[PDB]
């Protein structure tokens, strides 16, 4: 937050402007929110390709939870027009949503996801990530090996968060009411957004 | 002849001699049409070919070509000439008329045939302006098109209907997309004035006014004097 705080004024004193929506271009390359996770436990790292099986399940369990995911990660009819989709993980494929950068110390070992966009809340996105996590390293849940992918409209992640927000409501992290009021919240948007014409209508059917 | 009886039909005041330089871009001089007599015919006019890219050279007319001009308002009778040498009083080494007239003569003398018959499409863009220029400073060639894809916001004199074709999409559109119907249509009636049979004409594949018209096909000599 303070992050966006700093970049914002700082643009609007020179004049410019800064916008942190992950697509506000066509026909060139949007703006992505990596998030770097690494658990600790009594000051040793849990996820020490060189990753430990506690890493693997937390990865698993984004990969399980990952349309649900997808509606805190990607809050935005935005995300989706930028939509790095593939919910697989790989220390050095740059076609997997998820990757393992190559650390150089065992202290310092960390998984990547790829799919969050800068318009996501950073305590709900972050939440969320921590949430389906600790979830897969409950229920040892096996991600494979180095295929389901990420939501394609926000409609479809919201549906997946109603069907499947069963992990954030664990130990009441996240409550049922705040679900459902985020819930139609984002439904306004996302119908606000889904009805109004589209200039590439224009493009295509104006003369059909 | 044939131009004799045309100017007596149309009473025919003026004579344009048309012939073609190496470059293939058509030339013409004209003549009135008082002048028209058996020495014409028989002798040509003379012009100053050494400006024509590719000196004294005779304009030799070809009766049966002779065909009204539908542009002009005054009836105007086009003729196309050879260019004929008048050291040798054969024809010119370079002229393209007198080359296919070689080339169509070769074809009926090997024995493998004669009167070979060409038909050509040629395709052709219609724009409503264009600009271009290439000096030190700079250079370009602006476009300018009504009826482009890539002026589906510009403003225009009379209004910005939206309909228009794609890029690649200009292909066979019913007139309210097509801005070429008319226009097609009065090159048609032209050319037919001009004696072209001509058989099609509808819009190409391309936006910007991309349209073809396809007409009958011919001999050798007959068909280049047609396109």
């Amino acid at each position: 937050q303070t992050l966006k705080y700093c970049v914002h004024n700082v643009a609007d004193a020179y004049g410019k402007t800064v916008t942190f929506m992950p697509k506000p271009l066509y026909g060139d390359n949007g703006s992505g929110m990596h998030v770097h996770m690494s658990i600790a436990k009594d000051g040793k790292n849990t996820f020490a390709a060189g990753l430990s099986d506690t890493a693997l399940y937390f990865i698993g369990g984004i990969i399980k939870h990952g349309k649900a995911l997808n509606g805190f990660t990607n809050p935005s009819t935005n995300s989706y027009k930028r939509l790095p989709v593939m919910l697989a993980y790989s220390a050095r494929n740059r076609s997997a949503s998820i990757r393992i950068p190559y650390v150089n110390s065992p202290k310092a070992r960390r998984i990547e996801a790829r799919f969050p966009d800068p318009s996501a809340n950073p305590y709900l996105a972050f939440a969320a990530l921590l949430m389906a996590g600790l979830d897969g390293i409950q229920n040892k849940i096996h991600p494979g090996d180095a295929i389901p992918q990420v939501c394609g409209s926000l409609k479809e992640a919201l549906e997946e968060l109603d069907k499947g927000r069963a992990f954030l409501t664990k130990g009441g992290v996240f409550s049922d009411d705040f679900i459902d009021a985020y819930l139609e919240l984002k439904s306004e948007e996302e119908i606000k957004v889904r009805t109004f014409v589209h200039p590439l209508e224009y493009d295509l059917y104006y003369s059909v | 002849s044939k131009s004799l009886q045309l100017i007596k039909e149309h009473d025919v005041k003026w004579i344009d001699l048309r012939f073609t330089d190496t470059k293939g871009k058509q030339q013409h001089v004209t003549m009135p049409a008082r002048d028209v007599d058996d020495d014409f015919f028989e002798y040509g006019k003379m012009f100053d070919g050494s400006s024509i890219a590719g000196s004294d050279m005779i304009l030799m007319p070809d009766d049966s070509t002779a065909v009204l001009d539908p542009f002009t308002e005054e009836p105007t009778l086009i003729i196309v000439c050879d260019i004929i040498e008048p050291s040798t009083m054969q024809g010119y080494d370079r002229d393209p008329r007198a080359i296919a007239r070689r080339a169509e003569e070769y074809l009926k003398s090997t024995g493998i045939g004669d009167t070979a018959f060409f038909g050509p499409e040629p395709e052709f863009f219609i724009f409503d302006e264009v600009k271009y220029k290439s000096d030190i400073s700079g250079s370009m060639f602006k476009i300018f098109s009504e009826q482009a894809a890539w002026n589906t916001d510009a403003d225009f004199e009379g209004g910005n209907k939206g309909h228009r074709p794609g890029v690649k999409g200009g292909y066979f559109p019913v007139p309210p997309v097509d801005h070429d119907h008319e226009i097609r249509t009065a090159m048609c009636n032209a050319l037919e004035e001009m004696g072209l049979k001509v058989e099609v004409h509808h819009h190409e594949v391309a936006t910007a006014g991309q349209n073809e018209i396809g007409v009958s096909f011919n001999t050798l000599v007959a068909k280049a004097d047609e396109v």
